RNA sequence: AGCGCCGUGGCGCAGUGGAAGCGCGCAGGGCUCAUAACCCUGAUGUCCUCGGAUCGAAACCGAGCGGCGCUACCA
RNA sequence: CUCUAACUAUAAAAAUCUCUCUUCUC
């Protein structure tokens, strides 16, 4: 099964990770834009970009 | 051709044990072939690889050789296996390797028969091997019974009875041992006639030696007499040696002496 | 995970087909007489299901039994005692707060007041009642604590004891519970203690049933229906 | 009340291997015992939020198929003498139950509290890692 | 030398006090030199409050808060950053950090 | 004397049945300011001797050698 | 001359060290 969802990132909540490569993204689900999640992105990204996810409810904590 | 599964299905089941060979380690770990099931690949990434801290990468993996393994997840669409090696207890590893040894041994005989008759090994496993593993829990025990009892083959549908005949031949030639049953008898006599008593005792004992099972009471010491025989069913030697005990007690309870049992019959 | 080695020191069935739903009926003290549902194994003679239910206890929010939201913190333990088949009768077994309300309720810079009392009701019910109260900063306060001298604690606690024991040793459990649901006892406590100390936030917590005489079938009948 | 068939979650959430175990509203008949360790392997993610999520989805499916629709949730830390703090998987399990169909009512903390008795494990200086 | 005229404990004339156990490492410490924190927080995280409010019966649920006064030994307290090493003139200031979010 | 074993790459273990194995050793370089710990990589063997079965024996076994623990010096 | 709200998720291991002390006066 492929329950991927597209979420448009609206805010970059700074950067985290051991070496400092992964970024906080506040994504907003393209379906039902009422909902917002924070997640962790490898690679550069700006506001307005969209992301593809398999897991949807996983709101992972800060990597450390 | 060497191929085919050792167990029922082709895919490994969840939460089971296998033993796999390693051939290659790229970056995340080793995706390796299995020698307990079929021949597909399954991966161990580095997190579930070494119980100890990850210090030696190549020393503990030893590309080219076999090692115990445990399957976590199965993807029953394509043939992908998730597998580990840390998570097998010290108690477990020995039964793991024993099951592998049994599965490997049963493989070669049917390999020989398939090569000789040009029958796919899959067919031989489907016809004779799998119903034996259902009947007896495992096929090697089935072949051990086949050496002893011809009836274990009764109910199987061979692809040809010539397979049965040559398999009888090769099992009798290859799997042949007849465990030795030994015991120790204590002669505690303080009596008058004991040597002639012992002579009559061994006469009676060795008179019971059958064609297929021969009992001899060898001398190693005066009080300790060691009883040796070879039992092929591992279930007659005990009774014959208890018969020898009955003979010796009946002989010496009337000559005046005393005799006792130190070690009863045992494999 | 396969972790466990199998220290042994598939008979599969559908275990929940052997189970059935029974309704819950609450005593007439509460407005919402129907509480919920309960799952019981099917009636197999010699260990009948009716025996299986009898003795079950349950925790129910007092709002769910009153419908109001000023009772958002209390809960009632109910004990089943009677069987009708496809419908069961539960008796009051105790009352308690919610932990959240009580832990929020105790605060720094105010001495709490606790009172135990063991009582005999009108009929036979050996009960025990716990009372919790707190001092109060009066609406003029600049001495910015609200502590109370030990003698005032002894006096107030003795008042709590007399009021609780007097009220409870008068009536059967039902009249007591009906008095409890609006906490008339709370209001009378703060009324009789305000002479000594302001004694804010008086309440009654963790009322326990300790002993009941025999069966009292008729009263339980009267309380349901 | 439109016949919401209530149940109870009774979440147990420690620093290790959170538990989700639905019983009847009476707290006697088990429904969907499935635990934190059931759906994770490395045994380290036992307390991880994802473990709680997976166990929660399994419980949600089993609970919906048996018949319980609304679930009353109680979170229990390790409690007793041990550490008083809700497990990290508790929040994840609660959120996951909240999403997956089953309705929610009357969440409260049930973690036991002693009267500071039965001296806690560790010694005087305690764990001196 | 004399670093702490109050000796940290805040004891000053009571002989001895009962010792509490660290909620992290169980280091027994006198209750007064036993830096303490209130665990006043909502039972559910702010990341899921709506996820509960809409997906639950009884609209406008009270959303209860959990309460705790945890006790930290000074070793674990300084390691886990709840208490912070402060400059010599700064050790005077007993005032809290002025309402973290003002 | 018979039994219960064993026969090593330098030492220790191991499967015995698909045919040179791992640690401890040692040489070399690697980390280190530097030594030790730790990384990695090598050059060396009749897995004791004669046979017999085997597509195959170092491996299954016998007919013998050497080293052992007992039984026990067994007129 | 005027008011009490925001709360998070850190612990693998790391032993040892040889010379040599040279000064202040218009
Ligand atoms: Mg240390
Ligand atoms: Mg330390
Ligand atoms: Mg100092
Ligand atoms: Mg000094
Ligand atoms: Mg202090
Ligand atoms: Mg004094
Ligand atoms: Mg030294
Ligand atoms: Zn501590």
């Amino acid at each position: 099964k492929t329950p991927v969802t597209l979420a448009k990132v609206i805010k970059v909540l700074g950067r985290t990770g051991s070496r400092g490569g992964v970024t906080q993204v506040r994504v907003e689900f393209l379906e039902d834009t009422t909902r917002t999640i924070v997640r962790n992105v490898k690679g550069p990204v700006r506001e307005g970009d969209i992301l593809v996810l398999m897991e949807s409810e996983r709101e992972a904590r800060r990597l450390r | 051709t060497s191929h085919c599964r050792f167990y029922e299905n082709k895919y490994p089941e969840i939460d089971d044990i296998v033993m796999v060979n390693v051939q290659q380690i790229a970056e995340m770990g080793a995706y390796v072939k299995l020698l307990e099931y079929d021949n597909i690949e399954g991966m161990i990434l580095l997190s579930e690889l070494s119980r100890r801290r990850i210090r030696s990468i190549q020393k503990l993996i030893r590309v080219g050789k076999n090692d115990v393994a445990v399957v976590l997840r199965v993807d029953k669409e394509k043939g992908y296996i998730d597998l580990s090696k840390r998570r097998v207890s010290s108690e477990d590893i020995i039964k793991c390797e024993e099951k592998y040894q049994k599965s490997k041994t049963v493989h070669s005989i049917l390999r020989y028969c398939a090569e000789k008759f040009q029958i796919p090994l899959e067919e031989l496993y489907k016809t004779i091997a799998w119903p034996l593993s259902r009947k007896f829990g495992h096929a090697y025990e089935a072949f051990k019974l086949s050496i002893i009892d011809e009836t274990v083959w009764e109910g199987i549908e061979p692809p040809s009875k010539d397979v049965l005949d040559e398999l009888k031949n090769y099992i009798s030639k290859r799997l042949t041992p007849a465990v030795k049953i030994r015991a120790d008898v204590e002669v505690s006599c303080f009596s008058y006639e004991g040597i002639d008593a012992i002579k009559d005792a061994l006469k009676s004992a060795e008179d019971m030696s059958t064609e297929q099972m021969q009992v001899k009471v060898k001398l190693v010491a005066a009080p300790l007499y060691v009883l040796t025989t070879q039992a092929l069913d591992k279930q007659k030697g005990i009774e014959q040696l208890e018969s020898a005990i009955e003979k010796i007690t009946e002989v010496i309870t009337k000559y005046g002496g005393v005799c006792n049992i130190t070690m009863p019959p045992k494999a | 995970a396969v972790g466990k080695n199998k220290r042994l020191s598939k008979r599969v069935v559908d275990p929940f087909t052997r189970k059935e739903w029974y309704d819950i009926k609450a005593p007439s003290t509460f407005e919402n007489r129907n509480v919920g549902k309960t799952l019981v194994n099917k009636s197999v003679g010699l260990k009948n299901a009716s025996d299986s239910l009898k003795g079950r206890v349950v925790e129910v929010c007092l709002a769910d039994l009153q419908g109001s939201e000023d009772h958002s913190f209390r809960k009632v333990k109910l004990r089943v005692d009677e069987v009708q088949g496809k419908n069961l009768l539960t008796n009051f077994h105790g009352m308690d707060f919610t932990t959240d309300k009580l832990r929020s309720m105790v605060r720094k810079w105010q001495t709490l007041i606790e009172a135990n009392v063991t009582v005999k009701t009108s009929d036979d019910y050996v009960l025990r009642i716990f009372a919790i109260a707190f001092t109060r900063k009066q609406a003029n306060q600049v001495k910015r604590t609200s502590y109370a001298q030990s003698s005032h604690i002894r006096q107030i606690r003795k008042v709590i004891s007399e009021i609780l024991t007097r009220e409870v040793q008068n009536s059967t459990l039902a009249q007591l519970t009906s008095k409890l649901i609006p906490e008339v006892i709370n209001k009378e406590i703060e009324n009789a203690t305000k002479d000594i100390f302001p004694l804010q936030n008086v309440h009654i917590r963790k009322v326990k049933l300790l002993k009941q005489p025999k069966f009292d079938l008729g009263s339980l009948l009267s309380l349901h229906g | 009340d439109n016949s919401q068939v209530f149940g109870v979650a009774r979440i147990f959430a420690s620093f290790n291997d959170t538990f989700v175990h639905v019983t009847d509203l009476s707290g006697r008949e088990t429904i969907a015992r499935v635990t934190g360790g059931m759906k994770v392997k490395a045994d380290r993610d036992e307390s991880s939020p994802y473990a709680a999520m997976l166990a929660a989805q399994d419980v949600a499916a089993k609970c919906k198929e048996v018949g319980i629709t609304a679930v009353h949730i109680k979170i229990r830390a390790t409690g007793g003498t041990r550490s008083k703090t809700p497990g990290p998987g508790g929040q994840a399990a609660l959120r996951a139950l909240a999403r997956s169909g089953l309705r929610i009512g009357r969440i409260e903390d049930v973690t036991p509290v002693p009267s500071d008795s039965t001296r806690k494990k560790g010694g005087r200086r305690g764990r001196r890692l | 030398p004399k670093k702490r005229a109050s000796n940290g404990r805040n004891k000053k004339g009571r002989g001895h006090v009962k010792p509490v156990r660290c909620v992290n490492c169980s280091r027994s410490v006198p209750k007064d030199k036993a830096i303490k924190r209130m665990a006043i927080r909502n039972i559910v995280e702010a990341a899921a409050i709506r996820d509960l409010s809409e997906a639950s019966v009884y609209a406008e649920y009270a959303l209860p808060k959990t309460y705790n006064k945890l006790h930290y030994c000074i070793s674990c307290a300084i390691h886990a950053r709840i208490v912070r090493v402060r400059s010599r003139t700064d050790r005077r200031i007993r005032a809290p950090p002025q309402r973290p979010r003002f």
